[PDB]
């Protein structure tokens, strides 16, 4: 999104078409003109002519097929029944798949997710928040409903709710580089109560928001969080998102990565050798550096 | 002495450019007045209706949105289900 002033002519249409407001309308219109609108069932994708996780995968692939469409009664009419039948951790992913179906569909998606927002299960609530984030992802909005919708959940004490809200805000403000979103999510990065993977998801959201921006405060927060976290618990299985955020923030820049790696040199080898390589390759992507 | 102001309310693919004014003795349109207009037009109760402006959450019923920064050309998002008691 290019943030400019209204002094230019037809600024409303310019910012709308930059915001991709008519993206969804045109995409649905062309899908209908191709007759490619019917919701394709994961079952007849599977060709069943001849289980909780398998059903979860079926829901996910249904969401993938019907993504950006917002036309799927399988999770709309009996969606509550499907999530209730679902087991353990998959209700969040099912709601996120519904948001995938409704992505780029701001108006319809928000209304059809408002009912699931007040769901009982924490997983369903977090999935609904992530669905909202997916819906507003990519497409820009004048009033930006995601920032207001994710108000308590942004720093909510519950790990799953906070994770859903954080991933949603990351997907929404991805490329927005919004100062307000950054100044609201980086303090959430600074939280110590959140788990290691929660901090990793915060780093991922910050990186996808400030991708290719060289956001110095984001980098400093990343490094400070890495330092404050002890190395033994750092290098287990989930700190691999902080270097990813660094690489996103310095994407396509190069050269200056020497300062970042010198700052990171204090880290122990098992994670430093991974993180510096990751951030270097992400910064030098699309260059052909033999 | 009507304090008219233009707001673009959007919900459920449906958009209205409403010229709303303060009605309950306030010098400027407020959350109470906007909620009353929304309830008259649709009927969503103030408990579960969600008005979103500039990504700022509406939680206080007495906060003046005119002071919060609504001007002409501003757009707001309405979230909820149209209830027909």
């Amino acid at each position: 999104f290019l943030e400019l002033s209204e002094d230019v002519e037809e600024y409303e249409d310019l910012t709308e078409i930059m915001s991709n407001v008519q993206l969804n309308s045109n995409f649905l219109a062309l899908a209908r003109e191709l007759d490619i609108m019917e919701p394709k069932v994961p079952d007849d994708i599977y060709k069943t002519h001849l289980s909780a996780r398998m059903n979860l995968a079926s829901s996910f692939v249904n969401g993938f097929v019907n993504a950006a469409f917002g036309q799927d009664k399988l999770l709309t009419d009996d969606g509550n029944k499907w999530l209730y039948k679902n087991k353990d951790h998959g209700m969040l992913s099912a709601a996120a798949s519904l948001g995938m179906i409704l992505l780029w569909d701001v108006d319809g998606g928000l209304t059809q997710i408002d009912k699931y927002l007040y769901s009982s299960e924490d997983y369903i609530k977090s999935g609904a928040l992530l669905a909202c984030g997916i819906v507003n992802s990519g497409v820009r909005n004048e009033c930006d409903p995601a920032l207001a919708l994710l108000s308590d959940y942004v720093l909510h004490n519950s790990n799953t709710m906070r994770l859903g809200s954080i991933f949603g805000l990351g997907l929404a403000y991805a490329g927005s580089n919004r100062e307000d979103v950054l100044t609201l999510l980086l303090p959430v990065m600074g939280d110590s109560k959140s788990s290691m993977e929660v901090a990793g998801v915060t780093a991922l959201a910050c990186g996808m928001i400030a991708v290719g921006s060289c956001n110095g405060d984001v980098t400093s927060t990343i490094l400070q969080t890495i330092m404050e976290k002890s190395e033994t618990e750092l290098k287990d299985t989930y700190a691999r998102w902080l270097p990813l955020g660094l690489g996103l923030n310095h994407l396509g820049k190069g050269e200056a990565i020497e300062a970042i790696l010198a700052a990171l040199e204090v880290v122990s080898e098992p994670f430093r050798s991974f993180a510096n390589t990751l951030v270097d390759v992400c910064a030098y992507a699309g260059s052909g550096n033999v | 002495a009507a304090a008219g102001l233009t707001v673009t309310v959007t919900h459920s693919n449906e958009k209205h450019d409403l010229h709303v004014t303060s009605q309950q003795g306030s010098s400027e349109p407020v959350v109470q007045d906007l909620a009353q207009v929304v309830e008259e037009v649709i009927g969503v109760p103030q408990s579960f209706q969600k008005l979103i402006f500039k990504g700022k959450s509406l939680k206080e019923m007495e906060t003046p949105l005119s002071a919060l920064g609504i001007q002409d050309g501003c757009r707001v998002m309405l979230i909820g289900k149209k209830n027909s008691p």
